[PDB]
């Protein structure tokens, strides 16, 4: 997943936005759960 | 098929006698230290009121306009009443149980008394609307005939639009004509926070009323009311006393009534009357 | 179905104003459909159906009748939604038996209002829709097997062309896509001429103010403005629509009706007096000192008006100043945002009230837009937020659209994973904050009897005008004392007659 | 119908003092609430105590005489119920003192500090950013006014102790009160009132123009 | 009612097959000789399915297989099949199947199967207990009784994850066939057999045509093609040439030209942006090839625009080095530092809020990649 | 009367037995059949109620209750119109019924039976309509044994045939489990020619069953290559 | 009857039906259903009336699962309560068997277990549930040569050799698979008119089979030379730590460098028998999971590192989680933690 259509400006991005959501959502729920499990 | 059954309940009128032995009911034991004391519950005092005065005619001469005495008389009667709407909603469904006080009160009530279910208006989905209209005009017709007659609308939250106009036409029609104007409406549900605000009207449906949870002394003095009403001699040790107060629960409705019953046929068992 | 077949629908392009780059892209099939052999010797194909999108009451039904009324041509008009029935079936036999009638009656043009009620997607987020996807069907079956040339034009108007099938989006069923756009300034002033050729005008009415004074505005709404001009006229017994009566119109369509005598305590209207003086004042401050390159207040009202306590009215810049906006314009324009904080804090001491919270939250917003979204200053930051409070751009309350909008963020957020940035960016936006609210309480504190002699006429007039304000600053220039304004016999008072 | 308790004296003294409280600190602040009348109710299921108090855009000082006003029943519990006799019936002007608070740190800007930033609005779902190590300062600030506005409330309540036992003791014999005999309750026993300007700290206080 | 008239695509009339053409004259020696391929003990198979995205002329392959086969062609909407009631689906399908057996030789076609061939518990419905019975009747028609040697399916579905396992076990749908986008060649093929019907010029090299649009699919190509009869009224020249078509494909690719008025220091900003841009974009090996650089404001994009083309098979295989990304980050950083050098850092605009946004972007998922 | 338990526990074999015992007329239906169709939903129960008070002091015992008052009757108006009926009938209220509440008329038992007692509703097992609740259990190690005798009577078992040394491979059998036992125990004394039913035999059907339960369905000769199959050296390490 | 699907139940059932030369009813689940209740009913009951007509009889109903799904929502289209009142009526007849009278068997077919409710498995309905599932390697032997019958082969030597390795190739594919690929083998045949199944025909018909193509295109594209360049660094990566760290079961077998994987295009000879397995092989497995990036940051640097090539560290981290949380050999403790939630604080930096 990156963005197979190549782009033929350099203004469009070279990967999805939604492509990397579920990295981003396990390190903000980690990051939640060692939060809260310390006070 | 519920006009049948309601068009038959009250077939021929009630028997002279009946109505001189219904006219002259008492107080019966009110006034006992074991079981309902008169200040424990206004609402079914007022409902016995209501019902008493629908007993003797006494909504249809409904003011004088007199010179100075019986005007006096009956502003202190309205007074004495409320500390005259003649169809009350009612809104206690919160726990269980409402057989268990209209029919409670409509024993003594000796008119007849009719329920129509809403749920029948929902059931038979330009044919249709003739079959509505015209069962709905036939049992405010007969609700008529039979008149004077304790009308009672169980969930009234299910209601549609033909039996909405019918119930807005007969409260603003049958309120200031129709001279049996003791014509009880009460109704009941269990959502008060559903119902239309023009059903509201001081002259349509109003006067709303609560009933709680029952509490454990209201339980004891329930309880020995319904055993001592069936010829069963309640044990003068535990209400004399402190000794069926730490055992009795089933703190509402539905369950006085059943460990009422299955007391009593365990007594009947052993040919027993305490 | 009656599909009126008019010979003249009464409408040309004479009728139409505004919508004249739409007019040139069509002006192609008006010429089609007079001159359909011109085309066939060229091998050139006509598109099969043409889609105007765009906002309601710009005319899209009018185009398309002057289209007909131009090619002299049978034109059949009618609605998507009279195609959506109970019975199942009945939709996809009248768009067969229409495409039929415009077969027989050849060259025809076809025009389907509302295209959006049949042609709704089949969104993931009764029979009627078995129904609507069968006329769909129908419709797409009758426009595939269209020969090019038989000289049937077929149109499709739209309000929304997101809830539209991509099926009819591709070739062959709507080869065009002709976005009606609202009307300019020059296009409004047309539409305002064509109107008002129509009632008898008074020569006092000059057009072109109400044209380039009201954007956004359709042809429609401009109808409806002057017929409601016409009504007032009417009810002041006038014999012509004057000037007062087109701004009463305008006033009754933008901010509402007067009420009659609803007024609050004196408690509660000093403190929006002060906020909205304050809001004024600091933009006319900040025009006359840094040359800002910021709106002018028009006039300022306290009158309640619609569900509006007190109004600002704000006379919008031109759209070419609205894309480079630098960043002493955007903190010009936060300190125009705190000037009523500001004004609450010089005027009422240290008890504020809830009158200036408002726009302290738009503020509070903007300089975050200026350090996360934008990034315009120079410690990099590596994500944006999205605002937790929306409030849609809007008439006389605060401009908030000098970039298009305040509160849409352009799809430039992404989800924090370090939590110190976050903290270190709270940190910069509070400082920010602080310094120009410092900033704009220090340039208000030094012009205080211009503030309380523009609070105490506006208090007293219940309106006030730019220019009123303009001449109380001149009047009134920078660090006089506070006893010349209290020693005059009425601080109500204005000695300038407009 | 039938009430829950039995019309006794030992029950009806936290009541008492609740409604002494509330009516005793509804007096003392100046330019606040009036109130019209008390009673103690034996059926009514929001509690035997009942205050009517009528009000006279608010600004910052009404809603710090709010937030003062809200701990004056608790403070009337702490001082006159017995250690032992606890109350659960305050909990609910305790909430909304904290809700007060959080609100006026937030959202008004009327912070400790007379800070113009704004993190929160009436249409929002939530707040802003606020980071994590700027979380504990707005935590300290919300304790700070919350304390604040405790002790003034105390400092206020302390000095008209034996009226707010008078109030108590005339409530309990008497089971309905106007607001005649309290102005006379705060006139002979030398009920202290307090005065204009009426600020929670009055290190950062101005005055208009 | 289900069987169509004047079937008459062959091969010819279809462009940019390819080797799957070989495939395709499979089914006509499966129509053909097929007497030889059951003497060698082999069972016809009798399902394909073509996969491909939308525009590749699916119906149109299916057309030109039925046509040089030489048979009756059914083709069905499968949405017919999904109906509010359940029932008269599964007995559509029975009846077809039915008039497609008696009609022997023949081949039949239903595209869209993602409507009908969804797997059995994604939706709790009636109408998803109607899809399950039609689902389950077409399983038994295709393979659940002996019967039918003579009858072969046709299937085009744009998602083949969502088809059914039960319809791909072998003996119901055996043979996937991928119908990708055209490359180079096919788009010649698709462009000239499109462009028949129009008189067109000697001179005509649609090379550099399709070197425009990169990536675009048949009905594309055809849009291309319908962009190349009509515009030309406006300069009224003899015959259609290459600049034209080369014209066409910009306004497909971008939108309409349109020009408003505007200020001088508004195009200087804007001429400044696209310098960066391409100035920092001439000094990598990544985007070296810049074709064209304008400042025209078009349909959506009032900004300007720079061409790159270098090769498109790195970033379908994936092989980009950590330079080739860091490089780019630092173009997409090009207009901002522009900024900073021309106008001063107290001055940034706000036209650079969307390229600096993919560079912080970029510098994520390199971080996190 | 509500009687609840684990399936083929024998629910209405106590309801025969108290038909039987009791001397009374008693009707017997089925609750899965009571939502049929539109001809007649809720009209069967008034049907079948008022047969039992025709001859009335009689029972009626239905099966299966839970596909009528289930946590799902409200949501279908069709199951709701069976449910109110079912409901209705089940007190007295001479209105709507038309018949007198107390009277020899009104002896009638409601017997109802469940698997998921959990599954009914609050307003069906409420005090007054249903009284008493019966939880019936699978049987035990003596009653087993017992119910394997009822069921193995009328075969041939060999001299070795004792169930008692194979109780606990049946824990939690009820008597169709125990009955299929004995079945498959003479299939396959049949299947191996033997003329009686050995213990062996008995001890090859359950450990058939057993071994069919993780997916091995496998004969003697497939089972012996493919022992054959692996090798010596991971075949000790198994065994240790 | 009930399994995978396509694995040869319809085929017993006919297999049923030639044996048996008994009355032999077949019906189709979906046949019953329509909008009008009653009519699956009364279709059913005809089918039943004639079996019983007409005993002993064996009526085989296929896909029970069409009629027989559990109410998994509520039925606003009325097509459920057809399909209960239809289920319920099947099942009265199964009830009205009495064992003096009706010699009629019932036999199944379906493909999906948890649809159906557990209503026709009672007893008396449905007692013997069978499952036919994926068969045996000698199952597999056994379909093969019944499959190879009618096919055309060099000889009978060559044939069966041939088959028993293809059968040694097809693991876990059901019987239909193994008809497929040789079905498919067939066409590969006749189309390069080729009078018997060759060698090669079968690896390619097998080879479309396992579905490895995935494009569907042309296959013609110039390849650059830091492309091949990459791959076979890669390749050779993998070929020195595979020989410098053996497997035991898994020796190297073939290599090439014409595909673009994420995965090297590596193949290995596999040998069944893993039953243990030391910590020193999780170790070695740990090491040859980081091969591809080590060998690009050694000869081309950091800064020539691919997308493809820099996702190998992460498997190794991965398979080092599994040694340390699910193995106990490590000195994390001797527990067994699955990952999800129970993961005390203490133990995170420890982990780590
Ligand atoms: N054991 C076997 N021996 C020979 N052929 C087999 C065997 N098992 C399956 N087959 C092949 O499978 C085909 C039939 O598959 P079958 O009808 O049993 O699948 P199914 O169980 O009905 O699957 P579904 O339920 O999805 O239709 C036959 O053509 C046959 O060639
Ligand atoms: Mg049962
Ligand atoms: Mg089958």
């Amino acid at each position: 997943t990156s963005q197979t259509d190549p782009p033929t400006s350099i203004y469009k991005r070279w990967f999805i936005k939604n492509t990397q959501e579920k990295h981003f959502e396990l390190l903000i729920q980690r990051q939640r759960w060692l939060r809260t499990n310390s006070s | 098929r519920e006009f049948l059954v309601q068009f038959s309940t009250l077939r021929a009128e009630k028997r002279i006698d009946q109505i001189l032995l219904s006219l002259t009911h008492s107080d019966h034991l009110s006034k006992n230290d074991s079981g309902y004391q008169m200040i424990e519950q206004p609402g079914t005092i007022y409902l016995r009121y209501l019902v008493d005065i629908h007993k003797k005619y006494l909504m249809n001469y409904e003011f004088n306009t007199s010179c100075l005495a019986e005007r006096r008389i009956f502003l202190a009667h309205y007074q004495t009443i409320t500390y005259p709407s003649r169809s009350i909603l009612v809104i206690g469904s919160i726990g269980t149980g409402r057989s268990y006080l209209v029919k409670y009160l409509a024993t003594n009530s000796y008119v007849p008394f009719i329920t129509v279910f809403l749920n029948k208006f929902l059931d038979n989905k330009d044919m249709m609307l003739e079959i509505d209209r015209f069962y709905i005009t036939l049992q405010f017709e007969l609700a008529k005939a039979m008149s004077p007659c304790i009308i009672w609308i169980p969930n009234i939250h299910d209601l549609s639009y033909l039996a909405l106009g019918l119930l807005v036409n007969s409260l603003s029609r049958d309120c200031e004509r129709c001279s049996t104007r003791n014509i009880l409406v009460i109704a009941s549900t269990h959502i008060p926070q559903k119902v239309d605000p023009a059903l509201i009207a001081p002259n349509k449906l109003n006067t709303c009323i609560k009933i709680r949870r029952l509490l454990i002394p209201q339980q004891r003095k329930h309880f020995f009311t319904l055993s001592y009403t069936r010829g069963f001699h309640l044990e003068k040790k535990m209400f004399h006393t402190n000794g069926f107060e730490s055992i009795t629960m089933g703190s509402s409705a539905r369950d006085l009534v059943a460990l009422t019953n299955e007391a009593l046929s365990i007594s009947i068992t052993q040919k027993k009357s305490i | 179905a009656e599909a009126r077949v008019d010979g003249s629908t009464g409408v040309k392009f004479a009728d139409v104003a505004g919508i004249d780059e739409a007019v040139d892209e069509l002006q192609e099939l008006v010429k089609y459909l007079k001159n359909p052999d011109l085309f066939d010797k060229m091998g050139i194909k006509p598109p099969h159906g043409v889609l105007l999108e765009g906002p309601p009451g710009c005319g899209k039904t009018l185009v398309a009748k002057a289209i007909a009324g131009e090619a002299g041509v049978p034109f059949y008009q009618m609605a998507g939604s009279e195609f959506v029935e109970v019975l199942v079936g009945v939709g996809s036999a009248r768009i067969r038996d229409l495409f039929k009638r415009a077969k027989v009656n050849k060259p025809s043009v076809i025009f389907i209002d509302e295209i959006d009620a049949l042609a709704t997607r089949r969104q993931g987020i009764n029979a009627a829709t078995q129904e609507r996807e069968t006329t769909l069907n129908q419709l797409l079956i009758e426009l595939d097997g269209f020969d090019t040339g038989k000289g049937v034009i077929f149109l499709g108007a739209t309000n929304r062309r997101d809830l539209l099938d991509p099926a009819l989006l591709r070739p062959g069923r709507f080869d065009r896509k002709i976005r009606v756009r609202p009307p300019n300034a020059k296009g409004r002033l047309d539409i305002l001429k064509i109107h008002a050729s129509k009632v008898k005008m008074s020569d006092s009415v000059d057009l072109s103010s109400y044209a380039s004074n009201l954007p956004g505005w359709s042809g429609a709404k401009l109808a409806q403005l002057v017929q409601e001009a016409a009504l007032v006229a009417v009810r002041k017994t006038h014999n012509s629509i004057l000037q007062s009566d087109m701004d009463d119109a305008v006033d009754r369509l933008t901010v509402g009706p007067t009420r009659i005598g609803l007024e609050l305590g004196h408690q509660g209207q000093c403190r929006r007096a002060t906020t909205e003086v304050g809001v004024a004042i600091t933009s006319h401050l900040l025009l006359r000192y840094e040359n800002a390159k910021i709106e002018r207040c028009d006039r300022v009202s306290i009158i309640p008006r619609g569900q509006t306590l007190s109004q600002v009215v704000f006379h919008r810049l031109d759209d070419e100043s609205y894309m480079f906006g630098r960043l002493p314009q955007l903190l010009h324009r936060l300190q125009v945002l705190l000037g009523g904080r500001a004004a609450e804090e010089v005027i009422y001491g240290s008890d504020t009230s809830k009158a200036s919270v408002d726009y302290l939250s738009d503020a509070s917003w903007l300089a975050r837009k200026i350090l996360t979204i934008w990034n315009l200053e120079n410690p990099m930051v590596i994500h944006g937020e999205p605002p937790p409070w929306r409030k849609r751009p809007q008439f006389v309350g605060p401009r908030l659209d000098f970039e298009g909008s305040l509160y849409d963020d352009y799809d430039l957020v992404e989800p924090p994973v370090n939590f110190n940035m976050d903290d270190e960016v709270a940190h910069r936006s509070e400082e920010l904050i602080s310094q120009m609210y410092n900033k704009t309480v220090s340039l208000l504190r030094q012009n205080q009897t211009a503030l309380l002699k523009t609070v105490k006429v506006l208090l007293n007039q219940k309106e006030i005008s730019g220019e009123a304000i303009d001449f109380i600053l001149d009047h009134y220039p920078p660090q006089t004392p506070l006893n010349s304004l209290l020693q005059e016999q009425n601080p109500g008072s204005l000695p300038f007659v407009p | 119908l039938n009430p829950t308790v039995d019309w006794t004296r030992e029950t009806k003294f936290p009541h008492a003092v609740w409604a002494a409280g509330r009516a005793l600190i509804t007096l003392l602040i100046p330019n606040f609430d009036v109130v019209e009348n008390l009673w103690l109710e034996p059926s009514s299921w929001e509690g035997i105590g009942c205050t009517k108090i009528t009000k006279v855009t608010e600004s910052r000082s009404y809603l710090e005489k709010k937030l003062v006003f809200c701990f004056g029943s608790h403070i009337a519990s702490q001082m006159l119920l017995p250690p032992g006799d606890e109350n659960f019936l305050s909990s609910s002007e305790i909430t909304k003192a904290q809700e007060i608070a959080t609100r006026m740190v937030l959202q008004y800007g009327w912070g400790p500090d007379d800070s113009p930033a704004v993190y929160y609005a009436t249409n929002a779902v939530s707040a802003l950013s606020m980071g994590n190590n700027h979380e504990y300062e707005m935590a300290g600030k919300v304790e700070k006014i919350y304390d604040l506005a405790y002790e003034k409330a105390k400092g206020m309540l302390l000095k008209n102790r034996r009226v707010l036992e008078k109030i108590t003791e005339e409530l309990l014999e008497f089971e309905i009160l106007t607001h005649k005999d309290l102005e006379r309750i705060v006139h002979e026993n030398g009920g202290i009132r307090e005065k204009e300007p009426f600020f929670l700290s009055g290190t950062n206080y101005n005055e208009a123009l | 009612e289900y069987l169509e008239r004047g079937v008459d695509v062959k091969f010819t009339d279809v462009a940019g097959l390819g080797k799957i053409r070989l495939e395709l004259e499979e089914i006509v020696k499966f129509f053909t000789h097929g007497e030889m391929y059951r003497r060698r003990g082999v069972k016809i198979p009798g399902g394909i399915l073509l996969c491909g995205p939308p525009g590749v002329g699916k119906t149109l392959l299916a057309k030109a297989v039925a046509g040089e086969a030489g048979v009756n062609f059914f083709s069905i909407s499968a949405s017919q099949f999904v109906e509010i009631y359940v029932g008269v689906g599964a007995s559509r399908v029975r009846a077809l199947y039915q008039e497609a057996r008696e009609n022997a030789p023949s081949v039949v076609f239903i595209d869209e199967l993602d409507a009908v061939g969804r797997e059995r518990g994604l939706i709790k419905g009636s109408g998803g207990q109607e899809r399950d019975a039609t689902l389950n009747q077409l399983l038994v028609s295709l393979d659940g009784f002996e019967g039918r040697g003579e009858v072969i399916t046709i299937a085009s579905t744009n998602r083949p994850d969502i088809l059914d396992p039960a319809l791909v076990r072998p003996g119901r749908f055996d043979r996937k066939i991928f119908i990708p986008k055209p490359g180079l060649i096919g788009r010649m093929e698709i462009l000239q057999v499109h462009a028949r019907k129009k008189p067109m010029a000697e001179d005509l090299d649609y090379m550099a045509v399709a070197s425009m649009t990169d990536g675009m699919v048949g009905a594309e190509l055809a849009n291309i093609v319908e962009i190349a009869a009509i515009n030309m009224m406006r300069d009224g020249r003899t015959e259609l040439t290459t600049d034209d078509l080369l014209q066409a494909a910009q306004i497909e690719e971008r939108g309409m030209l349109d020009r408003k008025d505007r200020s001088l220091e508004t195009w200087r900003q804007v001429a400044i942006n696209e310098a960066a841009m391409a100035v920092v974009a001439v000094n990598f090996p990544d985007m070296k090839n810049i074709e064209f650089l304008t400042i025209n404001p078009r349909a959506g994009r009032e900004l300007g625009y720079v061409r790159v083309k270098m090769d498109h098979i790195k970033f379908k295989e994936g092989m980009l080095s950590r330079q080739s990304i860091l490089d780019h980050i630092t173009v997409q950083l090009a207009p901002r530092a522009a900024d900073e050098l021309w106008y001063g850092e107290d001055q940034l605009s706000t036209i650079w809020a969307e390229t600096s946004d993919n560079a912080r972007s970029a510098a994520r998922s390199l971080v996190l990649g | 009367v509500l009687l609840s338990g684990p399936p083929g526990t024998g629910k209405t074999l106590f309801a025969r037995t108290l038909a039987k015992e009791s001397g009374l007329p008693f009707v017997f239906a089925s609750g899965a059949e009571f939502t049929d169709s539109e001809k007649s939903g809720a009209a069967k129960i008034n049907e079948m109620f008022s047969i039992a008070r025709r001859n009335a002091p009689a029972f009626v015992f239905v099966d299966e209750i839970d596909a009528i008052a289930g946590r799902h009757a409200r949501k279908d108006p069709r199951r709701r119109a069976t449910f109110e009926a079912l409901i209705a009938q089940l007190d007295g209220e001479k209105e709507k019924t038309g018949i007198d509440r107390f009277s020899l008329r009104q002896a009638v038992i409601f017997i109802c039976a469940t698997n998921r007692p959990d599954e009914l509703d609050l307003e069906f097992v409420r005090s007054g309509r249903i009284d008493r609740r019966l939880y019936i259990g699978l049987p035990d190690a003596k009653q087993r044994v017992q119910i394997f005798g009822v069921h193995s009577a009328g075969k041939n078992l060999a001299e070795d045939i004792d169930f008692g040394k194979l109780v606990f491979r049946t824990v939690g059998f009820s008597g169709a489990d125990i009955r299929n036992l004995v079945n498959e125990a003479a299939i396959m004394s049949v299947r191996k020619g033997r003329s009686y039913i050995y213990q062996q035999d008995i001890v090859d059907v359950l450990d058939k069953q057993l071994l069919e339960g993780m997916g091995v369905l496998l004969t003697e000769e497939e089972q012996q290559k493919c022992e054959q199959s692996v090798s010596y050296e991971k075949k000790r390490l198994l065994a240790v | 009857l009930h399994g995978p699907p396509g694995t040869g139940k319809t085929l017993l059932a006919k297999a049923i039906a030639g044996e048996a030369g008994l009355p032999f009813f077949a019906a189709n689940g979906t046949d019953f259903v329509e909008m009008f209740v009653g009519v699956a009913a009364s279709r059913v009951k005809d089918l039943f009336a004639s079996s019983r007509s007409y005993a002993p009889s064996i009526i085989f109903i296929d896909e029970i699962d069409a009629i027989g799904s559990k109410r998994g929502g509520p039925d606003i289209g009325g097509g459920g309560a057809e399909r209960e009142q239809g289920l319920l009526q099947i099942l009265t007849e199964m009830d009205g068997f009495k064992v003096t009278t009706s010699q009629v068997l019932v036999i199944g077919a379906t493909n999906r277990l948890d649809i159906l409710d557990p209503a026709l498995l009672r007893k008396g309905r449905f007692d013997k549930i069978i499952r036919v599932g994926l068969p045996s390697k000698d199952g597999r032997l056994a379909i093969l040569k019944v499959h190879a019958r009618n096919k055309f082969f060099r000889s009978e030597d060559e044939k069966e050799e041939l088959l028993q390795e293809v059968a040694e190739n097809t693991e876990d594919f059901t019987g239909a698979e193994l008809q497929n690929v040789l079905n498919e083998a067939g066409i590969l045949t006749a189309r390069k008119d080729l009078d018997y199944i060759g060698r090669e025909e079968l690896l390619e018909a097998l080879k479309r089979q396992k579905g490895t193509f995935e494009t569907g295109q042309e296959d013609s594209t110039e390849v650059p030379e830091e492309l091949k360049l990459r791959l076979a660094y890669r390749e050779a990566a993998v070929a020195v730590l595979a020989c410098y760290l053996p497997d035991q079961y898994r020796p190297i077998s073939e290599t090439d460098i014409n595909s673009i994987r994420s995965q090297p295009n590596m193949r290995y000879s596999e040998t069944s028998g893993r039953v243990f397995a030391r910590k020193s092989d999780y170790v070695n497995s740990i090491i040859r999971a980081c091969a591809p990036r080590v060998v690009e940051e050694e000869m081309f640097g950091i800064e020539n590192l691919c997308w493809i090539s820099a996702k190998s560290t992460l498997e190794a981290s991965q398979r080092a989680e599994f040694l340390i949380l699910q193995t106990g050999m490590t000195a994390f403790g001797k527990a067994y933690y699955r990952n999800q939630r129970d993961l005390v604080p203490n133990l995170v930096p420890k982990l780590e």
